[PDB]
């Protein structure tokens, strides 16, 4: 009837820019286990800037093929952030969430399999928590039959066609 | 393969723009083992005594400490090593925040600069690519603002940068390398740096950085962040807040500065204002401070957060820690509001805190006094404040009278004759000392101010308490979890030491306690300074989480040597005593190893000399203050003493 | 060297009206303007006056799966909303998605039209789109809108059934 | 298919608990438009002059104006309808935002409740999905509060809603319906609603909004934007900044109060203060709002941002526009931070901001009098901001005199009598009218307040200049470019009005243009309020973007229905008078359509008789304010003829 989401709750007005999270993540993800480090493969990236005042840790998300078309960047409350400065995305437009030499997307797991986030542990001021909630999963292929429909609107029937046979 | 340190060295030839990447004799780490003690075999025998500061053939080293770039919180110093255009002894210097790891994990132990480029250039490393770029439009900009014109020109927001103000492009004999929240503040390193036309040190890297046994070194570390937790729980009973518990003097954090501003000198080292920190004053230095501090901030890997981000009213944004805070306010008999301002120009001209503050009291005493005249200060104005800004500008620019104030005050008051000399009353070693002035001499602290070879009281104490507690019960109670000491008499010695009577100083702890005491920490901080460590969680507070039992295991699980606290103890002696050599080479004798005239109101001249022969003997030097050859035998370091026979300092059996 | 472009966002000047929602869905009605609905914009405000957040984001790139875990940040006093800043049209919310289809959307700077319509309507003059030559080379695999529409699809539905029900449509 | 408006309506009955989806009939669309028009058709012939305002047979009806929903700029309002327990005929009350979009969004033009619900509950709308809440955990709490609470619990954060505070329901007669910025203000609305036990109305809308003629629509849309640039560059020349642009009152942007402060008068309706606007009261305002204002923000689909968030210490956020920034402060006699902390409570517990401030300022007129004792006050605090602190409360609760004053002025008079009646000196039809009381008659004026169906007087004014220009040439640039006059006629007015002499008032402008002014300021507002259309940019600043030139050309690209501007007026004249007829039917007449006795200090029986008479004429209306068969007939509203017929209203022939 449920699934659990498990949501990273990051306070960036307690971050201190020490960056031990990268420390940690990538040490534990080498290969065997901390047998080196290297922030460069961290899934946790931190958003660094003194002269800002902007400290924002940044978690590995999802894995895109493709840059938008257009690139955002917001000013919020005075501060001047950067292009794609929130974006979670291993992207072909930077080296973030890739790793250093074969340019391969990089995800956080949660640390999966282990018992605590060990960038939550190693974040001794605590400006990092992970926590759970239960949600409803979906009830829908009415929704698949309306898409198609308005994917033939947009582009033709004969175009729609050819394409769904490749 | 080697582990922690890289193996992996920059050579760069200034003068002729080589560069060349060369391996490192793994037999030094064995010894030195990283940091300030392989700074020092470098400069011991490629920098002969015949070698000035500002010529071509003397070194300017970056060097990234054994175990920085590991997962070891707070594991991040670069230290900087030369030769000194103010003191003529050896320079080292060191700078937490971000740096040395970035250097780590671009593939690099130390950059080595000789040389001198005939133009303005900057060094850009990016793991294996590395090159000397023209620094021309760089001219004159301050040290944070040319971080970040280069980052923006390079497109590397990731890269780390070391850069001189104008005060080092125009060798002023106090001038630093400025890095984010970090410094490498005293000697005249970014005189040097000046000297050779190098603008900045740029580095970028993403490589691995491995240690040789992995769960073992993660435990240890694991290990210390257990005891900072514990430690922060449990600060010093009855210690002010500034130093009770763990990194650098936690200033930035507290608004409370009676111990400072009642207990050390205002203006030029010279005035005692007992009971300056009143109600007012206390409400009106928190409001300032509430209202410039932007953010709490740490160095690479650390919780401490001891250094501030500050930002005043049309000024703009930059870091502070430690005693630079007052330095500025004190020395111009001022507020915490004025020194704030000034301190920010002060950074980004990339001047020392502390010399420069002292040399800038000094001239306005000899104006004062009549030795210098009011026609050497051209428009000078009226305001106190606006003069010490005025003067400042003058010494970066070697302008006028800026230009023999820039050389510091022993040296400008030598030039400057009709008994200026009086007035630079504050100095050892050339060196401008902190602002100080006792009533008892304290035994302990009258070795570290002969001795010190960082030549600054702030860098060599620490690891023993600076007074005693008045009732045996809270000294029990100290002495009780106190595992960091070598030898339980340590406990012994403080369980006696009492603020009043018999076993009071100078008397009591006895010579030899002191020399044990000042021995032990001293020990820590060259440990610290091998490897990279902050002192802040190490030798600078009371009951540190690294000290001389854990660091052998730190240091045989990261660098995969043979490691004990025995060998560790011989190492540190090692470098130590090598430093103390070079330093005899440059012509240093017993005779250079005095406080200053009037640091105590109180002296001793019997108990000083048996103290000071007392110590020689221990570390296992003359009675002139030089190793002898049978203690530099011992410690492997045979071609040294051969070196001071053949040369006249020692004398053949 | 190619062009990259940037949707600069004062999010201190927006006041929440949403006239930039009304545009960009009505000029992708189909046809153009015969109608509108905010929850096919390609813009969509992040707003509620009681927290003082305003915050225009714009839809980004497409993913078929789910975050092993989603990010809150609090950032100067502001408590946001879970995945707050993220473009992506993602399972795990409507947002960026058609409300009837779950067909994803993107936006794509009003390609082909003289320019960007929620920065015409927006007057106070919160969006603006400018441009600047890089050196990178674009890596990007370009799919085109009606590739990725259907690809959607067949990852939710399955080749075989969309295919059928293609057939049967045409 | 039916275009811009949905073609579907809501009805619910609380008492039973049922809710129906029904469909109109587009006939009613030709004839009556949308929103108010629509509206007013429904209420004719559905509540008959026996229902009372609290029965159950009292309908409360939430409309979506015919282009809310569609992409035109600011048409977004809602029209409430119901018949007023106040004052017994009926109340219309618009309300801005987003709540009428989203309702078109989910497939509704309206909501029309009748019956009541034994328990406090509220209506949940999703699209198709429609349901009855429990919403006793809601009781109450004030109307943000409480929309804040159920987005929560239903997990709708995009919802919008509509709310009652306690206000409404503990039914006081000046209660209203409040929805983020916005607010269905006046009449007693929000008393209905409590009366019905409804807490709540919540909607969330994702489906499509058509319009006819999709790039002829969007055309004129953008011809509205061009001209609202262009005004904002060309603000009306010598007006004061709060109206001389477009948007509601700017008071929210402007810090100079002048004008409102030493014209209006404070107290209840009582005091003027000539020369109250200093300096130290400007600077000391401007402070207030400063620190107060965290953000200009706007309805739906609008750049204007007419409103703002206000945030007082220590006190909830809240959202305020136009006068009622004013009104409390100045009823109270006191300051601008004052009006801010006790509009945020009258706010959430849903008050009228123009009513109450004069009921509680009347009610101490009593107590000053002694018509009231201080035994009808229990506990009544010395402070007089405290006092209307206190009365607010009492209000709420209809508790003891708080019990009477919840009626209202009219009523509250009349039940305490005792001379009562004599302060309650500022009503038309029982309504409270603007604290306005000026010295000589102005004929315009006059016959707005007389015949005006909201019986407000900021919410019947605008297309016509407030005041003459003195200079001739200031008035040949003004009707230059004033492209919105129906008639060129309305030019040549304006341009003979002189301030003072033979063309000042209120001999000029004559009876017929008076009565031509009043007619077209009021159709606009007709306009306005049946197509969803803010007058912010229509009917309530000079020159609007939308005016009746282009209005027939939005309602035809639009609503695909057949419409010019002759047509137009024709529709504005028939629900008008509809409008007019339902209050007749509920007993008014001739006799009950005069200003308050004090509004003038100069007043003219006989010119006054005349204006009435003209504009009754104008109408089409009998010498009692009646609409006649022969103009009932012409309009296609011969079944109200029929009706006042057999109920012996108008006389056959
Ligand atoms: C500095 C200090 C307060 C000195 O304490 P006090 O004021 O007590 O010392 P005092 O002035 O010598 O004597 C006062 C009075 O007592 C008398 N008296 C003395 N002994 C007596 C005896 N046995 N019996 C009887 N009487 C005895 C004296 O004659 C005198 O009497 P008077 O009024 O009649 O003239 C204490 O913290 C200390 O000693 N620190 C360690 C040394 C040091 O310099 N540390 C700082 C290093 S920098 C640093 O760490 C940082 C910098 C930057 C930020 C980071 C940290
Ligand atoms: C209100 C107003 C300033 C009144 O202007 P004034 O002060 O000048 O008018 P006054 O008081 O009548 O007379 C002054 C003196 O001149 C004299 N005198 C008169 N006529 C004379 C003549 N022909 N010749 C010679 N003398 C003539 C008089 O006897 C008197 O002399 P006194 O000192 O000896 O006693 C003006 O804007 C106006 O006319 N408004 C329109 C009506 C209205 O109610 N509008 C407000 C609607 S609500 C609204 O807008 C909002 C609400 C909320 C927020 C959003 C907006
Ligand atoms: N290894 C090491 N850490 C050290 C010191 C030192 O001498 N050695 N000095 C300490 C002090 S007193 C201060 S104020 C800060 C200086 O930080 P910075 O050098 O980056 O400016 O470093 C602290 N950490
Ligand atoms: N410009 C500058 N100078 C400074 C400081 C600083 O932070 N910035 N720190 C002072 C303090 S508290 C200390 S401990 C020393 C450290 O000297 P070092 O950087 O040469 O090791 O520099 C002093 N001078
Ligand atoms: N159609 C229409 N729009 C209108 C009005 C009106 O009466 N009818 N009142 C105006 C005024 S004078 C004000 S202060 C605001 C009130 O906005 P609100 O109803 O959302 O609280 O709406 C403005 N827009
Ligand atoms: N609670 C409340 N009452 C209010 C207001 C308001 O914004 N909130 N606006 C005032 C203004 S400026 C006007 S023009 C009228 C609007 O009338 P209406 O809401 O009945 O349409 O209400 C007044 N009373
Ligand atoms: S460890 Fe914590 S304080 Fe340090 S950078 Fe990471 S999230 Fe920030
Ligand atoms: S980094 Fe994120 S926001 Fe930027 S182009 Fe890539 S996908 Fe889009
Ligand atoms: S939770 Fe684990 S995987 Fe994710 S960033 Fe933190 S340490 Fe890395
Ligand atoms: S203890 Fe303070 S000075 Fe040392 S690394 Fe940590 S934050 Fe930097
Ligand atoms: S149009 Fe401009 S201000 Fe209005 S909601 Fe969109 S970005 Fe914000
Ligand atoms: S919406 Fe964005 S951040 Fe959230 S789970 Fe989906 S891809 Fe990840
Ligand atoms: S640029 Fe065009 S496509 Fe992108 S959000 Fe704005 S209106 Fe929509
Ligand atoms: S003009 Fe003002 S009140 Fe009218 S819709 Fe726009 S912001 Fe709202
Ligand atoms: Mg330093
Ligand atoms: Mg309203
Ligand atoms: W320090
Ligand atoms: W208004």
């Amino acid at each position: 009837k449920k699934r659990i989401v498990k949501t990273i709750n990051i306070d960036a007005d307690k971050c201190n820019g020490c960056r031990a999270c990268e420390v940690i993540c990538s040490a534990f993800h080498a290969m065997p286990p901390y047998s080196s480090n290297n922030p460069a493969r961290s899934r946790v990236r931190v958003v660094r800037d003194p002269l800002r005042d902007i400290y924002v840790p940044l978690y590995a998300g999802e894995y895109t093929e493709s840059e938008c078309i257009g690139r955002d960047k917001f000013i919020i409350d005075g501060k001047e952030y950067d292009e794609c400065g929130f974006c979670r995305a291993s992207c072909p437009s930077r080296d973030l969430f890739r790793e250093p030499d074969s340019g391969l997307p990089l995800k956080c797991d949660l640390c999966d399999g282990e018992p605590e986030p060990l960038c939550v542990k190693w974040c001794l001021v605590g400006a990092l928590s992970v926590t759970e909630r239960e949600v409803e999963e979906p009830d829908k292929r009415t929704e698949m039959e309306i898409g198609l429909e308005s994917l033939i609107s947009r582009f033709g029937a004969d175009v729609v066609a050819d394409t769904v046979e490749q | 393969m080697r582990y922690a340190e890289t193996g992996y060295v920059l050579e760069v030839d200034l003068t002729k723009g080589s560069i060349e990447r060369v391996a490192t004799d793994p037999r030094d780490t064995e010894l030195y083992l990283g940091g300030l003690g392989t700074n020092a075999k470098i400069l011991w025998d490629r920098v002969p005594p015949e070698v000035e500061p500002f010529s071509p053939e003397n070194l300017l080293i970056f060097a990234a400490g054994l175990l920085c770039g590991t997962p070891a919180t707070g594991c991040n110093r670069t230290i900087v090593s030369t030769v000194s255009p103010q003191t003529k002894l050896m320079a080292f210097s060191m700078m937490g925040g971000f740096w040395a790891p970035e250097l780590k994990y671009a593939g690099y132990d130390k950059i080595i600069f000789r040389g001198k480029s005939p133009e303005l250039v900057y060094l850009y490393i990016n793991n294996d690519k590395v090159e000397i770029r023209d620094a021309s439009h760089l001219k004159g900009k301050g040290a944070i603002e040319t971080a970040e014109i280069i980052k923006k020109e390079l497109n590397e927001p990731r890269a780390q940068v070391a850069a001189i103000g104008k005060a080092g492009e125009n060798r002023v004999f106090y001038a630093s390398i400025e890095q984010g929240r970090s410094s490498a503040s005293r000697g005249g390193i970014g005189a040097v740096m000046g000297d050779k036309g190098l603008k900045a040190v740029v580095v970028r890297g993403t490589k691995d950085l491995c240690v040789a046994k992995p769960e073992e070194y993660i435990g240890l570390c694991n290990e210390v962040l257990d005891y900072i937790k514990h430690r922060e729980e449990n600060p010093i009973p009855d210690v002010m807040p500034i130093l009770a518990g763990l990194g650098s003097p936690q200033e930035m954090k507290v608004h409370d500065e009676k111990w400072h501003t009642e207990n050390f000198n205002w203006g030029n080292a010279r005035t005692r204002r007992k009971d300056f920190w009143t109600d007012e004053v206390s409400h009106a230095w928190e409001k300032t401070m509430d209202k410039a501090r932007t953010r709490l901030i740490s160095c690479y890997n650390c919780p401490m957060k001891c250094g501030a981000t500050i930002s005043m009213e049309g000024l703009p944004t930059y870091m502070m820690k430690c005693f630079t805070k007052l330095t500025y306010t004190m020395a111009a008999y001022s507020d915490l509001d004025f020194g704030l301002r000034i301190a920010q120009k002060a950074t980004e001209y990339g001047l020392d805190g502390f010399s420069a503050p002292q040399v800038m009291a000094f001239a306005f005493e000899l104006l004062e006094k009549g030795i210098l005249k009011d026609s050497d200060f051209p428009g000078l104005p009226e305001g106190n404040e606006e003069r010490f800004f005025y003067l400042l500008d003058k010494i970066v620019n070697r302008d006028g009278i800026g230009d023999i104030l820039a050389n510091g005050t022993y040296w400008a008051a030598q030039e400057i004759g009709n008994g200026a000399e009086d007035y630079a009353h504050n100095n050892i070693k050339k060196h401008e000392q902190l602002p100080l002035k006792l009533s008892m001499l304290n035994p302990i602290y009258y070795l570290m101010y002969c001795t010190g070879e960082k030549i600054n009281i702030t860098q060599i104490e620490g690891q023993f308490p600076q007074a005693p507690y008045p009732k045996l019960e809270q000294r029990e109670a100290f002495v009780e979890d106190w595992i960091q000491v070598p030898d339980e008499k340590f406990k012994k010695i403080f369980l006696e030491w009492e603020p009043r009577g018999e076993k009071s100083m100078p008397n009591f702890p006895t010579v030899d306690m002191c020399c044990d005491i000042v021995d032990w920490q001293e020990m820590m901080h060259y440990i610290d300074d091998a490897l990279g460590q902050c002192a802040g969680l190490s030798s600078f507070p009371l009951k540190p989480p690294y000290h001389i039992h854990n660091y052998p295991k730190f240091i045989a699980a990261g660098a995969g040597i043979e490691m004990d606290t025995e060998k560790l103890k011989k190492a540190a002696k090692r470098y130590r005593t090598l430093v103390r050599a070079f330093n005899i080479r440059r012509g240093m004798r017993r005779v250079d190893e005095q406080p200053p005239a009037n640091h105590w109101k109180n002296r001793f001249p019997e108990l000083e000399k048996e103290l000071l022969d007392s110590y020689y003997k221990l570390k296992g030097w003359n009675d002139d203050g030089i190793p002898t050859k049978e203690t530099l035998d011992d410690l492997g370091l045979g071609y040294v003493g051969d070196e001071f026979i053949k040369r006249g300092i020692l004398s053949a059996g």
